[PDB]
Parts: C-alpha cells; sequence; structure tokens
C-alpha cells in the first residue's frame, strides 16, 4: 500500500501511452477486405498493391517465385494433356505421345520446380502441337489455369539457366495460401490495410464477423466464368455460385455499414471469350446481343440487382484486368476517391 | 469381398457402443439430483473492469497464480493484466491481429496466441534482454487457430478450423502429434486436470476425447444440434461441459460415455461462446451472444442467475484456479472480473 | 479401400471396447464431488467479504 510497487503503475501508464498513440494511428487507416470465389483475382489485386504503391518486387524476392513459376508451368501443361484424354483429342504429330509420357516421367511428384533442358524441350514440343492447341482452345470444358499460356508461351525465357522471374511472372503466379494474407501501403496521404482470406478454407461462418466494420469490400468476379461449371457438382455454374456469394456478402448484416466495390475482373479474357461463347450458356433467358458491351452490361446488372438495400447501399462497379498494373493503378485511384468522397 | 468384413464389422461396432450406452442408462442425473437443496440464486457484481483494448476481444486466460491474465483483441495486442491493481504488465504487438485465441502457460513464463494467420505464436515473458518479441511461431495448421493450451513450458496443444488438433514441441517448434478425426472446424479444446488427455468441441456438433501420449481419439460425444464453440472439463476430470450454437450447454460423462444433462431455457436462443465451472463444479458459467453470461446449477439444470455488464457479446469466460473470481471478455473491448 | 475401412474399424473398436459405468453411479459421483467441495467454492459461498482479492 502506497510505496515502491508504484514502479509498475508508471509502466502501466507507459504502455497505455503506446496503446493511445497506436490506437489513434489505427483510427485513420483504410481497411479493405477482398472477397470473391477462387481464381477471381483477389490474390493479384493484392500483389498489384505492392508493385504500384510500395516496393514492387526486388530481384531478391523475385528469384523466390522461380519454383512456383516452373510448378505452374508444368502443372498447366499436364492438365491440358490430361484434358486431351477426357476430350478425345489427338496429337497433331503422333511423336508427341512419347513427349507426353516423358513429361510425366521427368515431372516427378510435388517436389518443386525442376526445369531442365530436357524437360523444357518436351514441354515446348507439346505446347507447340496442334492437338494440344486444339485442346487448349476447349479449356472451357475442364479446369485450366489462367496463366497457362502466359508461362507456356514464354517457355524459352523461363527455361533459361540463369532465369529470374520478372514482376509480371510474379503477378501471374498462383500460389495456394491458407493463412489470411495481408498487405499495408500508404497512398494519397492515408495508410492502407488490405486483406485476403482466400486460402482460409474453413467455415466462413466462424470468422466472417471479424471484418464487421471494414472501410470497404472489393468483391472480385471472373467474367469469363460464365461458360464454366464446377468439377464436383457438374450442374452448378461458376458464374452463379459467385452471385450467391455476392448476395450473401452484399446483404450481410456485418457489412451493413461497409462500402461494396465489385471488380468485374478478367475483362480481357471475357472480351475474347464472348465472341466464341454465348452469354446464354450462363444466363439462358438472355435475349441481348452477344457482344462485349451488352453482355458485360447484362452481367453488371445481374450482380448489382442482388443488392436488396438498393436505396440504402451503392455498388461501385469497375471493370478490370487485374494483371495490368496500369489498369489496376487507375481503377484503384477511382476507388480511393470514391472512398474519401463517400467516407473519411 | 474383404471390404465387407470391415464394413459389416464397423456397422455393428457402432450399435454396441450405442446399446452399451443405452444399457448404462439406468437413470438420470436430474432424477437423482431432484432432491438436493438448490443453489437458489446467488448474485455477482463487477469488482474490476480492464480498459485498454480497442477492437473486440476474442479470448482471455487466467494465470495459475489467479492474479494475472492475458487477453487477445483483434486490435493486434495481447494485454497481460494484473487483475488486482488493474495494471498493464504487458501489451504484446501481434504480427497478425486476426487473433482468435490466447493461452497463459502454467508457469507464467510463457503466453501463446494465434488465429486467422494459422500460427501459434509463443511469447516468452522472461526476455531478460528486456521486452517481448515472438519466440516461436508454431506453423502447420492449414485452418485458423481456434484454441491452444500449454501442457507445460515444453508443450502445447492447439485446435484448428482445419478440423484437427495437434501437439507441438515448443523447444523445436515441430508438430509432435496430429489428432485427426473431427469432420468439422475444431472450435475449442480442454486439457484434463492432469494434462493426461483433452477434449475438443467442433462444428460437426461433436466433442471428442484424445489421449495426449497415444495421439488417438478415445470417446466421441454427440447430442448438440449445432456447432460447439466452448468445451470445459468438470473439475474432477470425469465429465465436461460444452457450449453450442444450438443455444444449449451440455454436461457429458466420460465413464458413462454419454450426456447427462442439457442446460436450456426458452427466451434464450443465441449461441454460447464460452463455458466454465466453479471451483467446486456446482456452477456452470456460459458466455452468451446476447452480451450476458448465464450461470447454471451444473447438477439441477436451472438458471442460478446471470452476469450483465457488457455492451457487445461475451466472447470468452474465465474462472480462477482458486475459484475466487470470474473474468469475462467482450466484443465491446472491455474485460470484467466478477465476484 | 481396405486400408481406410480397417483404419475405421480399429477406431470403432477403440470406443466400443471401453470400461463403461451406469448413469446413477456416474451421476451420484458428480453430485458427490460437488457436495464434497461445496464449501471450498467462493462463487457459491459469498466468502469473507473483507479484503480478499477483490
Ligand atoms: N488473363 C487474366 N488473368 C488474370 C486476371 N486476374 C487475375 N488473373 C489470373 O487468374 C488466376 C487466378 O487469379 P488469383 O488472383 O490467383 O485468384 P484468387 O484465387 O481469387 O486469388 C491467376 O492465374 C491470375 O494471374 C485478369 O483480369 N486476366
Amino acid at each position: 500500500l502506497s510505496a515502491e510497487d508504484k514502479a509498475a503503475v508508471e509502466r502501466s501508464k507507459m504502455i497505455d501511452r503506446n496503446l493511445r498513440e497506436d490506437g489513434e494511428k489505427a483510427a485513420r487507416e483504410v481497411k479493405l477486405l477482398l472477397l470473391g470465389a477462387g481464381e477471381s483475382g483477389k490474390s493479384t489485386i493484392v500483389k498489384q498493391m505492392k508493385i504500384i504503391h510500395e516496393a514492387g518486387y526486388s530481384e531478391e524476392e523475385c528469384k523466390q517465385y522461380k519454383a512456383v513459376v516452373y510448378s505452374n508451368t508444368i502443372q498447366s501443361i499436364i492438365a491440358i494433356i490430361r484434358a486431351m484424354g477426357r476430350l478425345k483429342i489427338d496429337f497433331g504429330d503422333a511423336a508427341r505421345a512419347d513427349d507426353a509420357r516423358q513429361l510425366f516421367v521427368l515431372a516427378g511428384a510435388a517436389e518443386e520446380g525442376f526445369m531442365t533442358a530436357e524437360l523444357a524441350g518436351v514441354i515446348k514440343r507439346l505446347w507447340k502441337d496442334s492437338g494440344v492447341q486444339a485442346c487448349f482452345n476447349r479449356s472451357r470444358e475442364y479446369q485450366l489455369n489462367d496463366s497457362a499460356a502466359y508461362y507456356l508461351n514464354d517457355l524459352d525465357r523461363i527455361a533459361q539457366p540463369n532465369y529470374i522471374p520478372t514482376q509480371q511472372d510474379v503477378l501471374r503466379t498462383r500460389v495456394k495460401t491458407t493463412g489470411i494474407v495481408e498487405t499495408h501501403f500508404t497512398f494519397k496521404d492515408l495508410h492502407f490495410k488490405m486483406f485476403d482470406v482466400g486460402g482460409q478454407r474453413s467455415e466462413r461462418k466462424k470468422w466472417i464477423h471479424c471484418f464487421e466494420g471494414v472501410t470497404a469490400i472489393i468483391f472480385c468476379v471472373a467474367l469469363s466464368d460464365y461458360d464454366l461449371v464446377l468439377a464436383e457438382d457438374e450442374e452448378m455454374n461458376r458464374m452463379h455460385e459467385s452471385m450467391k456469394l455476392f448476395d450473401s456478402i452484399c446483404n450481410n448484416k456485418w457489412f451493413t455499414d461497409t462500402s461494396i466495390i465489385l471488380f468485374l475482373n478478367k475483362k480481357d479474357l471475357f472480351e475474347e471469350k464472348i465472341k466464341k461463347s454465348p452469354l446464354t450458356i450462363c444466363y439462358p433467358e438472355y435475349a441481348g446481343s452477344n457482344t462485349y458491351e451488352e453482355a458485360a452490361a447484362y452481367i453488371q446488372c445481374q450482380f448489382e440487382d442482388l443488392n436488396k438495400r438498393k436505396d440504402t447501399k451503392e455498388i461501385y462497379t469497375h471493370f478490370t484486368c487485374a494483371t495490368d498494373t496500369k489498369n489496376v493503378q487507375f481503377v484503384f485511384d477511382a476507388v480511393t476517391d470514391v472512398i474519401i468522397k463517400n467516407n473519411l | 469381398s474383404e471390404l465387407d468384413q470391415l464394413r459389416q464389422e464397423a456397422e455393428q461396432l457402432k450399435n454396441q457402443i450405442r446399446d452399451a450406452r443405452k444399457a448404462c442408462a439406468d437413470a438420470t442425473l436430474s432424477q437423482i439430483t431432484n432432491n438436493i437443496d438448490p443453489v437458489g440464486r446467488i448474485q455477482m457484481r463487477t469488482r474490476r473492469t480492464l480498459r485498454g483494448h480497442l477492437a473486440k476481444i476474442y479470448a482471455m486466460h487466467w494465470g495459475t497464480d489467479s492474479r494475472l491474465l492475458v487477453s487477445a483483441s483483434q486490435d493486434g495486442k495481447l494485454i497481460i493484466w494484473d487483475s488486482y491493481t488493474t495494471n498493464k504488465v504487458h501489451a504484446i504487438p501481434l504480427r497478425s491481429s486476426w487473433v482468435m485465441t490466447c493461452a497463459y502457460a502454467p508457469s507464467g513464463n510463457y503466453v501463446a496466441c494465434g488465429g486467422l494467420d494459422n500460427i501459434c505464436s509463443i511469447y516468452n515473458l522472461k526476455t531478460r534482454e528486456g521486452n517481448v518479441r515472438v519466440s516461436r511461431e508454431l506453423a502447420g495448421h492449414t485452418g485458423y487457430l481456434s484454441c491452444c493450451r500449454f501442457l507445460d513450458d515444453n508443450q502445447i496443444v492447439t485446435s484448428s478450423g482445419d478440423t484437427t488438433c495437434a501437439l507441438w514441441d515448443i523447444e523445436t517448434g515441430q508438430q509432435t502429434t496430429t489428432f485427426t478425426g473431427h469432420t468439422g472446424d475444431v472450435m475449442s479444446l480442454s486439457l484434463a486436470p492432469d494434462t493426461r488427455l483433452f477434449v475438443s468441441g467442433a462444428c460437426d456438433a461433436s466433442a471428442k476425447l484424445w489421449d495426449v501420449r497415444e495421439g488417438m481419439c478415445r470417446q466421441t460425444f454427440t447430442g448438440h444440434e449445432s456447432d460447439i464453440n466452448a468445451i470445459c472439463f468438470f473439475p474432477n476430470g470425469n465429465a465436461f461441459a460444452t457450449g453450442s450454437d444450438d443455444a444449449t450447454c451440455r454436461l457429458f460423462d466420460l465413464r458413462a460415455d454419454q450426456e447427462l444433462m442439457t442446460y436450456s431455457h426458452d427466451n434464450i436462443i443465441c449461441g454460447i461462446t464460452s463455458v466454465s465451472f466453479s471451483k467446486s463444479g456446482r456452477l456452470l458459467l456460459a458466455g452468451y451472444d446476447d452480451f450476458n453470461c448465464n450461470v447454471w446449477d451444473a447438477l439441477k439444470a436451472d438458471r442460478a442467475g446471470v452476469l450483465a455488464g457488457h455492451d457487445n457479446r461475451v466472447s470468452c469466460l474465465g474462472v480462477t484456479d482458486d475459484g475466487m473470481a470470474v473474468a469475462t471478455g467482450s466484443w465491446d473491448s472491455f474485460l470484467k472480473i466478477w465476484n | 479401400s481396405i486400408a481406410q475401412a480397417r483404419k475405421l474399424v480399429e477406431q470403432l473398436k477403440m470406443e466400443a471396447n471401453i470400461d463403461r459405468i451406469k448413469v446413477s453411479k456416474a451421476a451420484a459421483d458428480l453430485m458427490a464431488y460437488c457436495e464434497a467441495h461445496a464449501k471450498e467454492d467462493p462463487l457459491l459461498t459469498p466468502v469473507p467479504a473483507s479484503e480478499n482479492p477483490f
């Protein structure tokens, strides 16, 4: 009672000061939660924020993706070849059959990225083949990686002995993470906090409320999934599952005061796909013209329509190509502004 | 062929466990208690309020000394409080604020936490060099860390959203044992008194018994109509209580291998976030979604009262080893000590 | 297939072949333990309100 035990009370006071200052710093930062199905682009937007608003990637960090690049590469070629079996597609040149076997021989189990002169040639022979190409064109009929062609077309560069992933290579890589991914950056005078709970494959129900009160959500959508299914339910359309998700997220009680920002991503892939495939596949009752403008607009209207508090909340749609830094740079800037004009 | 022996063998194996239980069901905990003098209704008042967390608090844990306690809030800080002087002994800067759990080591030497980062961070409170930085990051889980409990400075168990619990060697940061078995996110785990074994509540609406040394599931308890977020051992170690989304708390007996009682009441439909027993085990304390902590007669199954003093939900409970006081954590960022 | 089934069977065996007890014994025992320490519990017994801890 009243003496030297007061030495701790001043430390207690010191601690509070730190809490205070920090808590103040914590009250003027922008928190963005990325959401949306797998493969929608969340991860890329995250990496974009690091190339645009922060250090980008140093030769050091870059060489540390060299394996994933090779892995993705191999993973991609294998999936296509396998895809030829299910689709009953031949090789343009029969000698490829041997290469296919060697692909699997060399490409051992999941160690890491191998990349040898022998394996490089093999993959190059396969990718170049007309049947493989014929199959690649039907990537809508099976699960296929989006950066397949990206890496495969650049096999010569990638395969090089002294190769080093470029920031693009890094951006195009898709690594499966299970923990929450987070990134910070300062931009336009404010500090930012962006998180991706993509790989957090668990019961959403348990942790969702942890984000109640985020500044805003950026919900990504893969426009090109309109003609894709789910290799598990078969009948379930991917574009539909995303909408269900959106409906859930959009009208979610925890997000009642949060700004919603749809990123209708993969517009570049959609632009090419819509020529070939009718939106009618995804939306049977679609009587519009099968053109980018009308089709893209239809989809936009479908998701925004899900919003039930239409008079209470506003959906800030933006069309993107997450792999384009310039495009991401610009859109984010419009996002940032809407954000301040809307809130702060 | 041979696949049938196994299948058939399995099918019947369940029945016997079932029937065996049915067999032992000669009476009810309630009937045999019906005559006891009821606790009546005793009251509690807040003796302390710990202020210092900004965000919601998701977990707290009393130190074996019954005075100090940790608390994890998603404000990125573990604050180690002095429940007596209310002094902040520590504020640990988390490398990831998505903390869902915190544990205080029996020796008051360490403290642990983790969450959406899927890691169990061990903090050595004795950094003679000065203050604290992470000592060990126990990584292996592929789902959020829902709970963790040190056995002793050398070992700690963790439950995870990836449906498993595990035993780790702190000294080396390696994973000792993988307790597979639950088919749903493991929300809570409870260390038996002798730290010999533990139980875990999950989203598959089942609790389980595990042999720490043997690393396998002994018994499996069912009955909850929804997820289980809290699990707690009856002081003697031959029973335990579980908290659930189905708005109920339940007492299960180990030796009898089944549920003895359900603690429910109409006009109470929110989920339970935390459970705890009084020093004697007569009272069962459950932290509720509706900002309150409800107190029940662990033997009689009625409401002995309720602790109201929170503005957001009660997310975590805590009874001192000396049974002297109760602690409550809340989404409202405050912690209270009740007597 | 076989490897999984066997893994299950052996687990079932583990829970099935255990030393069980009847409720009344189990129940009474708990009721017992409670009534046993009923005095050594500060949250039941409004202990010497003087200065102890809080
Ligand atoms: N062509 C193209 N590729 C994209 C686009 N957005 C992302 N990607 C790729 O499609 C795949 C999935 O993206 P990712 O960000 O990994 O999705 P997440 O699973 O939601 O994180 C990756 O190969 C990305 O590089 C886009 O707009 N166009």
